RNA sequence: GGACUUUUACUUUGAAAAAAUUAGAGUGUUCAAAGCAGGCGUAUUGCUCGAAUAUAUUAGCAUGGAAUAAUAGAAUAGGACG
RNA sequence: GGAUAGUGGCCUACCAUGGUUUCAACGGGUAACGGGGAAUAAGGGUUCGAUUCCGGAGAGGGAGCCUGAGAAACGGCUACCACAUCCAAGGAAGGCAGCAGGCGCGCAAAUUACCCAAUCCUAAUUCAGGGAGGUAGUGACAAUAAAUAACGAUACAGGGCCCAUUCGGGUCUUGUAAUUGGAAUGAGUACAAUGUAAAUACCUUAACGAGGAACAAUUGGAGGGCAAGUCUGGUGCCAGCAGCCGCGGUAAUUCCAGCUCCAAUAGCGUAUAUUAAAGUUGUUGCAGUUAAAAAGCUCGUAGUUGAACUUUGGGCCCGGUUGGCCG
């Protein structure tokens, strides 16, 4: 088998330069797995059809519940 | 020298000349006619799907003595209509009036097959499904 | 000439010649030892020179 | 938008399809040397047509040409380094010459074969294809490996398999459990 | 630097020149189509060859050739030299 | 002079009568984007290039324009034309020749999936974004490697060969065998680790996994060209075959089957196009008395073509690159 491979001068040398899935593979990082990547693309999209904070708009259809 | 000019300035007068000749070969001049695209009930497609209109007993030329089973068909793409040949005994009672054949060519290059007279091209598929798998066993015939 | 003669015999021969179902057979090598069985059949072996040699041969 | 992934092909195909002559020669060299195809004679003399092709182009030029002699001996060396050009007919009217079965005679398929090993050429495909018969360490499953005559020595059985020891293999390994169970417990 | 020079065709060599394609060298992708790799030790602390070459014409440019084939020159001398 | 970023009939004013063309202008056609290139292998050619690179053009059709270094931009706006969606009828919105996906068209073409790990690109920027791009799926477009078996034993039959007065079988195997014999392997299935962004496959490899009921090769053909039956049964100028020549009207070497056989073989057939065969487009290289083809005749412009002759011969020098005989 042949392969590659790396050594480091510290240990936190080897986490600081390499890929965030090699430690992930190893144990030496988490993999904090997020919205699927389409799914945070819809998530921007509705984001961008609000101007503003959008707490604000809130309360104007909050009045809309009764007219 | 008979004729062709051998001068070394000749070359405008040489092709000129050869261009000319060409109309009289008959490929050259129907590929530049594009009679492919004018005439012809494909066009100039490989094969052309059409609809049966009826059905015939083509009467086989001399010196054979035969009935020659064809379908009236009318290209979809076209309107244009074409009687075509169906191969392999039986293969007649595969067909209907209406129903939906591919047809393709005979492989004449245009140019009418055997003793049938005016066909031009033949049956491949019916229904979608292929005459060959029907005269076998291979497939049925669909629903509708 | 006449276009519209009967259509009534469309597959007659095909529907009345007498079925005759295939007959289990050995079952014959693919590929290379087919080739091996064509050539001691053709050369190695041989079979018949009669006058000079036949292929598809019936009774002679 | 990608580098278009290249290719040729490594056959080409009689023009007269049915020669009596030809068909008949054909087989005996499948015969032989052990072939499943007429495509394995056609590649072969394709690669052929093609090495006569660049030796009746070289042999064109004048003798001491530059290209002449850098592709003239490249041929050369090569077709000796695999063994179907003889040392002496080293300088290329040979490999204009040439012809099938001299390519066919390095066959790993064969060099299986013509030191022992395997006794009648079938024996060597299915051996080759089937993990035992190794040049180096390296298994080779491919007839048609070429032996380039100074791998020649190297071909035993592998490391793996029976032949080469260090294992008998399952169906072997399946009659002593038979043994071991309704004549022992 | 000053002062002037009959016009060409052909042919030679060369420059300017994209890569992939093609032709083709080297390399054993297990073979091969390919790829441009790879090959060596002290395989515990590196050593090392590569990644060529060819075509690339018609036109333009640069150089050599003076056969072949054009062209111009002096006859009311308004000639050539100084 | 105006306008341009700037040259220019770019535009305007004044002035002139010019500019192109049988060496084919102008016009028409193009089922025309151009190029690197592709197919065909004596050479010369013929044919093709929408399409992985370069250039150009476009974003339903036209025109216009804001922003800006840069756009006459369309995943920017404005208008008109054509489409077309929502509605409370007041109005409002849209531009897939981006990635998918649907309709339609047809002979004709795949997933509404995963990722920025690589390749590179952009921003204020090592971080974020990237249907660029990579990943997998669909996928006989094409291209590569090449399993469907291999080895003994035996029962006779040989063919060898020593001997033959004559049984004959005996050792050297030729192989056709209706009982046999133990071997081998991935096609699959699958621990595992490898692989990968995470998966999937491949390469590795535990446990499994071949005897005819498989784990069972096809596709065409068998009168000629053209490789392979004059077998048997069917039909009886019908049904069908047949690229071309031709087969079928009762013993069909061409149909419909069975058997057997041939060629190519994980592929093989048909249709269409094109190339070679084609020296049937002929520069290389055709033909024209009678087979297709010399204009009834001469003149003649363009065009092509066009006799011979002008430093030839002699002498010396210089230094190269092969090859000989020696080294
Ligand atoms: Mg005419
Ligand atoms: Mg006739
Ligand atoms: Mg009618
Ligand atoms: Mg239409
Ligand atoms: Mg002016
Ligand atoms: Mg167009
Ligand atoms: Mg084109
Ligand atoms: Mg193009
Ligand atoms: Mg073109
Ligand atoms: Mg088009
Ligand atoms: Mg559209
Ligand atoms: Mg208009
Ligand atoms: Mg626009
Ligand atoms: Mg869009
Ligand atoms: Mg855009
Ligand atoms: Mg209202
Ligand atoms: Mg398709
Ligand atoms: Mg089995
Ligand atoms: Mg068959
Ligand atoms: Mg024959
Ligand atoms: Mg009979
Ligand atoms: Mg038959
Ligand atoms: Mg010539
Ligand atoms: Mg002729
Ligand atoms: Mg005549
Ligand atoms: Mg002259």
């Amino acid at each position: 088998s042949v392969g590659f491979g790396l050594v480091y001068n510290s240990v936190a040398e080897a986490k600081k330069f390499e890929p965030t899935y090699r430690l992930v593979r190893y144990g030496l990082a988490e993999k904090v797995e997020k919205a699927s990547r389409q799914q945070r693309k819809q998530k921007k999209n509705r984001d961008k059809k609000i101007f503003g904070t959008g707490k604000r708009l809130a309360k104007k259809v909050a009045r809309r519940n009764a007219d | 020298g008979k004729g062709k000019p051998r001068g070394l300035n000749s070359a405008r007068k040489l092709r000129v000349h050869r261009r000319n000749n060409r109309w009289a070969e008959n490929n050259y001049k129907k590929r530049l006619l594009g009679t492919a695209f004018k005439s012809s009930p494909f066009g100039g497609s490989s094969h052309a799907k059409g609809i049966v209109l009826e059905k015939l007993g083509i009467e086989s030329k001399q010196p054979n003595s035969a009935i020659r089973k064809c379908v009236r068909v009318q290209l979809i793409k076209n309107g244009k209509k074409v009687t075509a040949f169906v191969p392999n005994d039986g293969c007649l009672n595969f067909v209907d009036e209406n129903d939906e054949v591919l047809l393709a060519g005979f492989g004449r290059k245009g140019k009418a097959k055997g003793d049938i007279p005016g066909v031009r091209f033949k049956v491949v598929k019916v229904s979608g499904v292929s005459l060959l798998a029907l005269w076998k066993e291979k497939k049925e015939k669909p629903r509708s | 000439a006449k276009v519209h003669g009967s259509l009534a015999r469309a597959g007659k021969v095909k529907s009345q010649t007498p079925k005759v179902e295939k007959t289990e057979k050995p079952k014959k090598p693919k590929g290379r030892a087919y080739k091996r069985l064509l050539y001691t059949r053709r050369f190695v072996n041989v079979t018949l020179v009669n006058g000079k040699r036949r292929m598809n041969p019936g009774p002679s | 938008p990608r580098a278009p992934r290249t290719y040729s092909k490594t056959y080409s195909t009689p023009k007269r399809p049915y020669e009596s002559s030809r068909l008949d020669a054909e087989l005996k060299l499948a015969g032989e040397f052990g072939l499943k195809n007429k495509k394995e004679i056609y590649r072969i003399s394709f690669q052929l047509s093609k090495i006569r092709r660049a030796a009746r182009d070289l042999l064109t030029r004048d003798e001491k040409d530059p290209k002449r002699l850098f592709e003239g001996n490249a041929l050369i060396r090569r077709l000796v380094r695999v063994g179907v050009l003889s040392e002496d007919k080293k300088k290329l009217d040979y490999v204009l010459a040439l012809k099938v079965e001299d390519f066919l005679e390095r066959r790993l398929q064969t060099q299986v074969y013509k030191l022992g090993l395997a006794k009648s050429v079938h024996h060597a495909r299915v051996l080759i294809t089937q993990r035992h018969i190794a040049v180096g360490k390296q298994i080779v499953n491919i007839p048609s490996f070429m032996v380039r005559l100074d791998s020649e020595k190297h071909i035993d059985f592998a490391p793996t398999s029976p032949f080469g020891g260090a294992r008998p293999g399952r169906v072997a390994r399946r009659n002593a459990a038979r043994k071991a169970e309704a004549s022992g417990e």
